[PDB]
C-alpha cells in the first residue's frame, strides 16, 4: 500500500485485493479494470489536509495538478474487487464523530456522492427528489435535446445538426455541470412556467406556449442538412 | 477547443468504439446451473499477457 | 369468502363457515382426490392440463 | 342505455366545454405549498419512521440472539425477511394515510385524489410522508457485495438503510445510499414494463 | 448565440443591457447588484442577463472566408 | 389512400367524433365522388 | 340602461411607464383595454429586410430577424402612415413605409460590434430608441454587414415586435374585497402596493354587494411609443374599431328589413 | 375518416396549423379515407366514436364545479350556458334569489344532463 | 407552409360578411351575432354592457374555436324590446363611455405633466 | 491542519476540479489507444 | 466559377473539369463566395 | 445523349443554402458538399420537454394578451398541465421553479447538488419571501380573456426547458 | 404460497404447456377435521 | 451523436453489456450494487435494450 501511494515501481493504477476470509491476496495489473478515486482515511482522519486544498486553490501557475495528490498518498484508486474489502464513508461528517459509532474503522471516504451520476444524469437538479424512471427518461431526452453541439459547426458539414438561436445557461445549475462544459454549450432556454389548466388545451402529454414569446425568439432554432455528391469515372 | 476528441474519423464519419464488457480472464469462477447435467461449473478462462494466443477456457 | 364454504342455514340467510384449506405445490389431483378426509367436490386444481 | 349513443356524446361534449370555461374562473394549479405539510404531521411521520426503525432493530436483535422463533410454515431467514417487511410496509401505509388526512380541502393534491382523476394516494405518500421500501425482484436489496448491499454499510448488515428502505420523501430529498437503491427499484419496473408491453401485445 | 434583443416574456429590451452587464461584473459589483443598476425589476428580464452565455466569442476565434 | 403520419394534439372545442386535419394533408388526400344533377354545380366549381 | 362615467386619475408619470387609476368602469372594459395596449396599438417596426453582403459569424436569417425586434421612435409618424395592404402600392413607399439602411465594415484587429446607432433611417424622427445601445452583432476583422431594411405599421397581434408594452401590470381590488380570489392562508401572502390595509388585517371584509372598480394601470413602454401616448391611441383605437362594427351592423339590419 | 381490429370513424374538420387535432376524452397517426360511398355510409353508421364508447383535466374541475360552495353570478352563468349545445334557451331560476341571484354549479350541470335519467351514486 | 398568415386574425376575408344576424327559434326574441375576425377583446365589451340594460334577459358570447377568429354573441330581450336594438344601443353607450374616458384622460394627463 | 465541515463543501469540489483538469472526460478513450499504439502494436510485431 | 481557398481565403477561378487545388497553397478544399441573386427576408 | 441523375431536396422544407464546398475524394474524383440551412419556428406540433418528466407537445399557442398575466404583468411563457406533476413528473420541477424564482430575484445561480444539505425547500421558500413573493411561489394570475382574478393561485417560476429534435415540420 | 399471476399465468393458460411455473393445487377438507387445526395436520403430512 | 455536446460526451463514455452466453445467462439489464461510483445508474436507453447500454461514471 505504501508503494502504491508513493508512485513507486507499483503504479497507482495497479490494485491489490485482500480476501481475508479466504487468505487470498489478488493483485491485478491488466487493462479493462474500472476504478474511481477515493480519499484515504487513516485512524479516522482524512489524509487530505488544508495545505493540500490551499495548493489546489492556486492550482494554476503553481505547477500543481491532480497527479501530485496521488503522489502524496492522500488519494488512491480502488477497483470493484478491492472495493469489496474497502470501507467507505459518504462525507467527513459521517466519520468525524457520531453519538453511536456505526463503524470506527473507515479506510476511504468519497469526495462527493453526486459523482455517481453520468454526463446526462449530472445535469439534473435534485435527482434524489426525482423518481428513478424520470431520471432514466431524461437521459434519453437530454441526448435528443437540440443545441450547440460544438463551436466549429459552420466549417464542418453534418447530415443532421440542430443549433439553438439562444442557448442560455440554466438558472439552476449543478456543480458537476461545470466539468461537462454544458454551461458553455447549453441545449435549452429557460421559461417562466405557470402550472395551470388554461382553456383545457393541455392534457397529461401536452403544453401551452406563448405566441408572442416565440415571435421574440423563445425557442427558435436552425436546421442544417448536408448534401454530398461526387462525379466519378466508374465506367 | 472544447471538443474532447477520442474518436476515429473514417470516410468522413466520426465513430466511437463502444466499450464491450467481457468476463475477466485468468480468474476462477464457480456458478450453479440447474439445466446442466452437472451440479457445479469450474469455469476459468485463462489467457497470457496482452494476447499471445487466442483465449482458451476450461 | 370464495375459498370459505357457503352453506344455506336453517333460517335461510347465507352463512360462510370456517373450513381449513390445504394449498399444495404441484399437481396430484388424481391421487390427492382419492384420499381420506378430502372433499371430492370442491377440491380443484389450477392446472388445466391435470 | 336510457337515451343512446348520440345523446351520450353531447353529454361528453357539454361537460368538457362548460367545465373548461368555468375552469378559467376557478382555476386548477399545483405548487410547493401542496407538498409542504404542517409541522405536526412531520413529527408524526418521523416518529412513526423512528418507531419502525427501532422495531426493525429489535427484530434484528432477536434474530441475532436466536430469540426469534420461525413460523412452522417458513424458515428463519425467510421469516425474518417477512417480519421486517411488514414493519416497513405498515409504516409507509400509516404515515401515508396520515398524509392524506393532512391535506386540506384547498390543497391541490387532495383535489386530484379525491376526484380520482389522476394520481393515487400512494403517490402523495411518496411525496410527503415516505417513499417506502425499494424491493428488487420481489425482495429487498440483495447483497451485491460480500454480505453488504453497498461498501459503506458494514458487513452482514440487515438494517433499514442498508437493505434499501427509503425513509425520506421526495420533497425532503433522498440520501446518497437511498438514491442508488431507488434506482435499482425503478430499473426493475422499467425492465418489467418493457417486456410487459411486448408480451401483452403478443 | 448572441443575447436576445428583448425579453421573451414581456418584451423589455435586454440586448443593450448585456454590454453594461459585463462591464459591471468586472467593476467588483455583485451579480445581482448589476441587474438592479440596469433596471431589471422583473425576474423574467433578470434571467436574460444573469444566466446568459455569449457563444459568439468562441465562434469569432475562427477566421472567416 | 394512406396519409403522412403527424403528431397528435388535443382540442377540447372539437367534438369527440370530429378530427382536425391540416390543409396540406387534406390536399394530397382525395375522395372519389359520383357527380349528380343535385350537386353538378358543386363539382363544377371545385 | 346606459354606460357609466369612467373617471380616471394619474398617479405618477415618467418616461419608462405611467401609472393611472380608472374608477367607475366595468371589468370587461378595463380588462379589454389592457389587451388593447398590447395588440391593437400600432407601432412602426422593421418587417422587410434584404442583405446585400453578409460575412458575419451569424447567419442571414438570424441577423435579418433581429432588426425587427429593435423598436423605433414612431410617436406621430405611425398615425399618419398607413398599412401596406390599404395603400395603392405594389412596392414600399414613404407614405406606406420608411427606409432603413445599415452599411458597416470591420477592419480593425479589435472586435467591433455594430449597434442600433449605425442603423441609418431616412426619416429623421423614425429612429432607434437608443439612437446604452442595442447591439445587433459582433463583427470580426475582415467581416462586413451591408443590408437594407424597411419598417411598416402593424398591429401587435400580428407580431410581438409590434408590441410597445413592456409588460402591463393591471390590478383591481388589491385587498380582495369581493373574494374573487380565495387564499388558503391569506396571512402568508404579501401586501400589494395599492392595497390600503393594516398590518394585522389579512384581507378586507367581504361585502355582500359590490362590483370591480378602481382599476390600477401601469403601462410600461419599450421606448417606441411614449407610455403617455399609448393610452390615448389605445382608447381611440379600441373605439374606432367598435364604431366600424356598428357601420357593418347597420348594413345587416338594412338587409333584414 | 377512419383511424385507430376495431377502428373508430371521425368527421374531418380543416384547421390552419399542421398537427392533427383530436378531442381526447402525442403519438403519431395516419388517417384513412374510405373512397367508396357504401363503406363510408357503413362507417358513419356503426364505426363512429359515439357507438364505440373523460380527460383528467375535466374530472378534477367537475368535482370542484359540483361542490355546494361554488356559486355562479349572472355574468358567469351566461358564458357557461353559451357553450351548452343542448340548451332549451331559457335561463334556470336561481337557487338563491335574494339578496342577489346565485346559480349553483349543479343547476348549470342539471341542463347538461340530457333528458330525464335517475341514478344514485356516492362520492369517493 | 401550413402556418396561417398572421394578419388573418383581424383582416377581413374577401367576399365574407363581417356581421351576420341569425334569429333563434328555440326561444322568442333571440338572435345570434356571428361576428368574424374578432377576439375576446370585443366579445366582453358588449356582453357586460348588455347585462347592464334592464330590458335584456339573456346576453352572452362564445368562441367556437380560437383559430377560427370568429365570435358568436347571443342576445335575448323582452317582447317589447328586440335583440337588434340591444346590440345597437349597447355599442353607442360604449362609444360614449370611451369618449368620456378618453376626454377625461386628456384633461388629467396635462395636470400631472405641469405638476 | 484539518478541513472543517463548514469548509468541506467547497474543498471537496476543488479536488474534483483538478481531477477533470488533468485527466478530463475522455481520458479513458485516449489512454487505451495510447497503450495500444505504443506497446501493443509493437508487441504484435 | 469563382471559389475561395479554405486556407488562404483568396479568390481562385476554377473552370469545369479542372483540378480542385489552390495555386498559392495546393489546398484541396474550395468554397463558393455568394450568389448575386438576393432573397427576401422577413422579421418573423 | 445523357440521363439526368441530379439530387433534389430530401423534403419540401424551405431553406437557404449556407455554404458550398468543392473537393477531391480519396479516389481523386471531384467531390462536393453543400449545407442547406432552414429556419424552423416553434408551432403547435413541436414537442417540448422539461429537464425531467415526459415530453409535452405544444397543445396551443396564445398571444401575450390571451395568456394569464399576474399582478406585475408577467404572462407565463409556457403553461403545463398540473395533472402531470403527480405521476409522470417530479416535485423537483416545483423545487426548480422555486429555486429559479429565488435565483433570478436574488441574481445568483442556484446550486443543484443532489446531496447538498445546505439547499432545502424551506430555505428556498424563506429566501423568496424576502423579495415580496409567496414563500411557496404561488402567484395570483389574471385570466387574459376575462380580467377577473382566478380563484386558484397559480404556481409560476423560471423552469429550464429544452427543445427536442422531434418536430412536426420534419 | 407463491402463485404466479399476471402475464406469466395468462401465457400458460393459452399456452397449454404441460409443465407450468407453480402448478399449485387447493385441497378442501370436509367433516370434523375441516374445522379443527390439529386434525388437519395428519392430512397435511399424508399429502406432503 | 453530435446533436448535443452532452450527448457526444455520453456516447464516448458509453458502455455495452456482454452478448452471447455470458450476457444471456446473467441479468445485465438489472441494476447491480457494483455500479455505485463506476457506472451511472439512472442513465440507460429506454426500450427493449434497457440496461444493456450504459455510461461511465464521471469520476
Ligand atoms: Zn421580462
Ligand atoms: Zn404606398
Ligand atoms: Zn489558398
Amino acid at each position: 500500500r505504501k508503494l502504491r501511494r508513493q508512485m513507486d515501481i507499483i503504479v497507482s493504477e495497479v490494485s491489490m485485493i485482500r480476501d481475508i476470509r479466504e487468505r487470498e491476496i489478488r493483485i491485478y495489473t491488466d487493462a479493462g479494470r474500472i476504478c474511481r478515486p477515493l480519499l484515504i482515511v487513516e485512524k479516522q482522519k482524512l489524509l487530505l489536509k488544508k495545505r493540500h486544498i490551499d495548493q489546489l486553490k492556486e492550482r494554476e501557475y503553481n505547477n500543481y495538478s491532480w497527479q501530485d495528490l496521488v503522489a502524496s498518498g492522500v488519494v488512491e484508486y480502488i477497483d470493484t474487487l478491492e472495493e469489496e474489502t474497502v470501507m467507505l464513508a459518504m462525507t467527513p461528517d459521517d466519520l468525524q464523530e457520531k453519538e453511536v459509532a456505526y463503524c470506527s474503522t473507515y479506510t476511504h471516504c468519497e469526495i462527493h456522492p453526486s459523482m455517481i451520476l453520468g454526463v446526462c444524469a449530472s445535469i439534473i437538479p435534485f435527482p434524489d427528489h426525482n423518481q428513478s424512471p424520470r431520471n432514466t427518461y431524461q437521459s434519453a431526452m437530454g441526448k435528443q435535446a437540440m443545441g450547440v453541439y460544438i463551436t466549429n459547426f459552420h466549417v464542418r458539414m453534418d447530415t443532421l445538426a440542430h443549433v439553438l438561436y439562444y442557448p442560455q445557461k440554466p438558472l439552476v445549475t449543478t456543480r458537476s455541470m461545470e466539468y461537462l462544459r454544458f454551461r458553455e454549450l447549453p441545449a435549452g432556454i429557460n421559461s417562466i412556467v405557470a402550472i395551470a389548466s388554461y382553456t383545457g388545451y393541455n392534457q397529461e402529454d401536452s403544453v401551452i406556449m406563448n405566441r408572442s414569446a416565440v415571435d421574440r425568439g423563445f425557442f427558435r432554432s436552425v436546421f442544417y442538412r448536408s448534401y454530398k455528391e461526387q462525379e466519378s469515372k466508374k465506367g | 477547443p472544447l471538443d474532447p476528441g477520442g474518436y476515429f474519423i473514417i470516410n468522413g464519419s466520426e465513430k466511437v468504439l463502444i466499450a464491450q464488457e467481457k468476463m475477466a480472464t485468468n480468474t476462477v469462477y464457480v456458478f450453479a446451473k440447474k439445466d446442466s447435467k452437472y451440479a457445479y461449473t469450474g469455469e476459468c478462462r485463462s489467457c497470457l499477457e496482452n494476447s499471445s494466443r487466442p483465449t482458451s477456457t476450461i | 369468502d370464495n375459498k370459505k364454504k357457503i352453506i344455506i342455514t336453517e333460517d335461510g340467510e347465507f352463512k360462510a363457515l370456517q373450513e381449513w384449506i390445504l394449498e399444495t405445490d404441484g399437481v396430484s389431483l388424481m391421487r390427492v382426490l382419492s384420499e381420506k378426509d378430502v372433499d371430492p367436490v370442491r377440491t380443484t386444481s389450477n392446472d388445466i392440463v391435470e | 342505455l336510457e337515451m343512446g349513443h348520440d345523446i351520450t356524446r353531447l353529454f361528453y361534449s357539454n361537460i368538457q366545454t362548460v367545465i373548461n370555461n368555468w375552469l378559467l374562473i376557478e382555476g386548477h394549479t399545483i405548487g410547493i405549498g401542496d407538498s409542504i405539510a404542517d409541522s405536526k404531521t412531520y413529527q408524526d411521520i418521523q416518529n412513526t419512521i423512528k418507531k419502525a426503525k427501532q422495531d426493525v432493530i429489535e427484530v434484528i436483535e432477536k434474530a441475532h440472539n436466536n430469540e426469534l422463533e420461525p413460523t412452522p410454515g417458513n424458515t428463519l431467514r425467510q421469516t425474518f425477511e417477512n417480519q421486517v417487511n411488514r414493519i416497513l410496509n405498515d409504516a409507509r401505509d400509516k404515515t401515508g394515510s396520515s398524509a392524506q388526512k393532512s391535506l386540506s380541502e384547498y390543497n391541490n393534491f387532495k383535489s386530484m385524489v379525491v376526484s380520482g382523476a389522476k394520481g393515487s394516494k400512494i403517490n402523495i405518500s411518496q411525496v410527503i410522508a415516505v417513499v417506502g421500501q425499494q424491493n428488487v425482484e420481489g425482495k429487498r436489496i440483495p447483497f451485491g457485495f460480500k454480505h453488504r448491499t453497498l461498501p459503506h454499510f458494514i458487513k452482514d448488515d440487515y438494517g433499514p438503510e442498508s437493505r434499501g428502505f427509503v425513509e425520506n420523501s421526495y420533497l425532503a430529498g433522498l440520501t446518497p445510499t437511498e438514491f442508488f437503491f431507488h434506482a435499482m427499484g425503478g430499473r426493475e419496473g422499467l425492465i418489467d414494463t418493457a417486456v410487459k408491453t411486448a408480451e401483452t401485445g403478443y | 448565440m448572441i443575447i436576445p434583443v428583448r425579453c421573451f416574456t414581456c418584451g423589455k429590451i435586454v440586448g443593450n443591457k448585456w454590454e453594461a452587464y459585463l462591464g459591471l461584473l468586472q467593476a467588483e459589483y455583485t451579480e445581482g447588484d448589476a441587474l438592479d443598476a440596469l433596471g431589471l425589476k422583473r425576474y423574467c428580464c433578470r434571467r436574460m442577463l444573469l444566466a446568459h452565455v455569449d457563444l459568439i466569442e468562441k465562434l469569432l476565434n475562427y477566421a472567416p472566408l | 389512400d394512406f396519409s403522412a403520419r403527424t403528431v397528435i394534439t388535443p382540442d377540447p372545442n372539437l367534438s369527440i367524433d370530429q378530427v382536425g386535419v391540416p390543409r396540406s394533408i387534406a390536399a394530397n388526400m382525395t375522395f372519389a365522388e359520383i357527380v349528380t344533377p343535385f350537386n353538378i354545380d358543386r363539382l363544377q366549381e371545385l | 340602461p346606459y354606460a357609466n362615467q369612467p373617471t380616471v386619475r394619474i398617479t405618477e408619470l415618467t418616461d419608462e411607464n405611467v401609472k393611472f387609476i380608472i374608477e367607475n368602469t366595468d371589468l370587461a372594459v378595463a380588462n379589454s383595454i389592457r389587451r388593447v395596449f398590447i395588440a391593437e396599438v400600432p407601432i412602426i417596426a422593421i418587417d422587410w429586410v434584404q442583405i446585400d453582403a453578409n460575412s458575419s459569424v451569424l447567419h442571414d436569417e438570424f441577423i435579418a430577424h433581429r432588426l425587427g425586434l429593435i423598436p423605433l421612435t414612431s410617436d406621430d409618424i405611425v398615425d399618419k402612415l398607413q398599412y401596406s395592404r390599404d395603400c395603392t402600392c405594389e412596392e414600399f413607399c414613404p407614405e406606406c413605409s420608411v427606409e432603413f439602411t445599415l452599411d458597416v465594415r470591420c477592419n480593425e484587429d479589435q472586435t467591433r460590434h455594430v449597434t442600433s446607432r449605425d442603423l441609418i433611417s431616412n426619416s429623421p424622427r423614425v429612429i432607434p430608441v437608443t439612437s446604452d445601445d442595442i447591439l445587433i452583432v459582433k463583427l470580426r476583422k475582415g467581416q462586413e454587414l451591408r443590408l437594407r431594411a424597411y419598417a411598416k405599421k402593424g398591429f401587435g397581434k400580428e407580431h410581438a415586435k409590434w408590441n410597445p408594452t413592456a409588460g402591463v401590470a393591471f390590478e383591481y381590488d388589491p385587498d380582495n374585497a369581493l373574494r374573487h380570489t380565495v387564499y388558503p392562508k391569506p396571512e402568508e401572502w404579501p401586501k400589494s402596493e395599492y392595497s390600503e390595509l393594516d398590518e394585522d388585517e389579512s384581507q378586507a371584509p367581504y361585502d355582500p354587494n359590490g362590483k370591480p372598480e378602481r382599476f390600477y394601470y401601469n403601462v410600461e413602454s419599450c421606448g417606441s411609443l411614449r407610455p403617455e401616448t399609448i393610452v390615448l391611441s389605445a382608447l381611440s383605437g379600441l373605439k374606432k374599431k367598435l364604431s366600424d362594427l356598428q357601420t357593418q351592423l347597420s348594413h345587416e339590419i338594412q338587409s333584414d328589413v | 375518416v377512419i383511424f385507430n381490429m376495431s377502428m373508430m370513424g371521425h368527421r374531418v374538420r380543416i384547421l390552419p396549423w399542421s398537427t392533427f387535432r383530436l378531442n381526447l376524452s402525442g403519438d403519431e397517426m395516419n388517417l384513412h379515407l374510405p373512397q367508396s360511398l357504401e363503406t363510408r355510409a357503413e362507417i358513419q353508421e356503426l364505426a363512429m366514436v359515439p357507438r364505440m364508447i373523460i380527460v383528467q383535466d375535466t374530472l378534477t374541475a367537475v368535482r370542484k364545479f359540483t361542490k355546494r360552495d361554488v356559486f355562479l353570478e349572472r355574468g358567469e352563468v351566461m358564458n357557461l350556458l353559451m357553450f351548452l349545445s343542448t340548451w332549451d334557451g331559457k335561463v334556470p331560476q336561481p337557487a338563491i334569489l335574494k339578496p342577489r341571484p346565485l346559480w349553483t354549479g349543479k343547476q348549470i350541470f342539471s341542463l347538461i344532463i340530457p333528458g330525464h335519467i335517475n341514478c344514485i351514486r356516492t362520492h369517493s | 407552409m401550413n402556418a396561417p398568415p398572421a394578419f388573418e386574425s383581424f383582416l377581413l376575408f374577401e367576399g365574407e360578411k363581417k356581421i351576420t344576424i341569425n334569429k333563434d327559434t328555440k326561444v322568442p326574441n333571440a338572435c345570434l351575432f356571428t361576428i368574424n375576425k374578432e377576439d375576446h377583446t370585443l366579445g366582453n365589451i358588449i356582453k357586460s354592457q348588455l347585462l347592464k340594460d334592464p330590458q335584456v334577459l339573456f346576453a352572452g358570447y362564445k368562441v367556437p374555436h380560437p383559430l377560427e377568429h370568429k365570435i358568436i354573441i347571443r342576445v335575448q330581450t323582452t317582447p317589447d324590446y328586440s335583440p337588434q336594438e340591444a346590440f345597437t344601443n349597447a355599442i353607442t353607450d360604449l362609444i360614449s363611455e370611451l369618449s368620456l374616458l378618453e376626454e377625461r384622460f386628456r384633461v388629467a394627463i396635462k395636470d400631472k405633466q405641469e405638476g | 491542519d484539518e478541513i472543517t465541515p463548514d469548509l468541506w463543501q467547497e474543498a471537496c469540489w476543488i479536488v474534483i476540479s483538478s481531477y477533470f483538469d488533468e485527466k478530463g472526460l475522455v481520458r479513458q478513450q485516449l489512454d487505451s489507444f495510447d497503450e495500444f499504439i505504443q506497446m501493443s502494436v509493437q508487441r504484435i510485431v | 466559377m469563382i471559389y475561395i481557398c479554405g486556407e488562404c481565403h483568396t479568390e481562385n477561378e476554377i473552370k469545369s473539369r479542372d483540378p480542385i487545388r489552390c495555386r498559392e497553397c495546393g489546398y484541396r478544399i474550395m468554397y463558393k463566395k455568394r450568389t448575386k441573386r438576393l432573397v427576401v427576408f422577413d422579421a418573423r | 445523349t445523357k440521363r439526368d441523375c441530379s439530387t433534389f431536396l430530401r423534403t419540401s422544407e424551405t431553406g437557404i443554402v449556407d455554404q458550398v464546398m468543392v473537393t477531391l475524394n480519396q479516389e481523386g474524383y471531384k467531390f462536393c458538399k453543400i449545407r442547406v440551412r432552414s429556419v424552423r419556428i416553434p408551432q403547435i406540433g413541436d414537442k417540448f420537454a422539461s429537464r425531467h418528466g415526459q415530453k409535452g407537445t405544444c397543445g396551443i399557442q396564445y398571444r401575450q394578451e390571451d395568456m394569464p398575466f399576474t399582478c406585475e404583468g408577467i404572462t407565463p411563457d409556457i403553461i403545463i398541465n398540473p395533472h402531470a406533476i403527480p405521476s409522470r413528473m417530479t416535485i423537483g420541477h416545483l423545487i426548480e421553479c422555486l429555486q429559479g424564482k429565488v435565483s433570478a430575484n436574488k441574481g445568483e445561480i442556484g446550486d443543484a447538488t443532489p446531496f447538498n444539505d445546505a439547499v432545502n425547500v424551506q430555505k428556498i421558500s424563506n429566501l423568496l419571501s424576502d423579495y415580496g413573493y409567496h414563500l411557496r411561489g404561488n402567484e395570483v394570475l389574471y385570466n387574459g380573456f376575462t380580467g377577473r382574478k382566478i380563484t386558484s393561485q397559480i404556481f409560476i417560476g423560471p423552469t429550464y426547458y429544452q427543445r427536442l429534435k422531434h418536430m412536426v415540420d420534419d | 404460497k407463491n402463485v404466479t399471476l399476471g402475464v406469466p399465468r395468462l401465457k400458460e393458460l393459452i399456452n397449454i404447456s404441460k409443465k407450468p411455473k407453480t402448478p399449485s393445487l387447493t385441497v378442501f377438507l370436509l367433516g370434523q377435521s375441516a374445522r379443527d387445526a390439529e386434525r388437519a395436520k395428519d392430512i397435511l403430512c399424508r399429502l406432503e | 451523436n453530435r446533436l448535443t455536446f452532452a450527448s457526444t460526451l455520453s456516447h464516448l463514455r458509453r458502455l455495452n453489456s456482454p452478448i452471447g452466453r455470458d450476457g444471456k445467462l446473467a441479468k445485465p439489464r438489472q441494476l447491480h450494487n457494483t455500479l455505485w461510483g463506476m457506472v451511472c445508474p439512472a442513465e440507460t436507453p429506454e426500450g427493449h435494450a434497457v440496461g444493456l447500454v450504459k455510461n461511465l461514471a464521471l469520476m
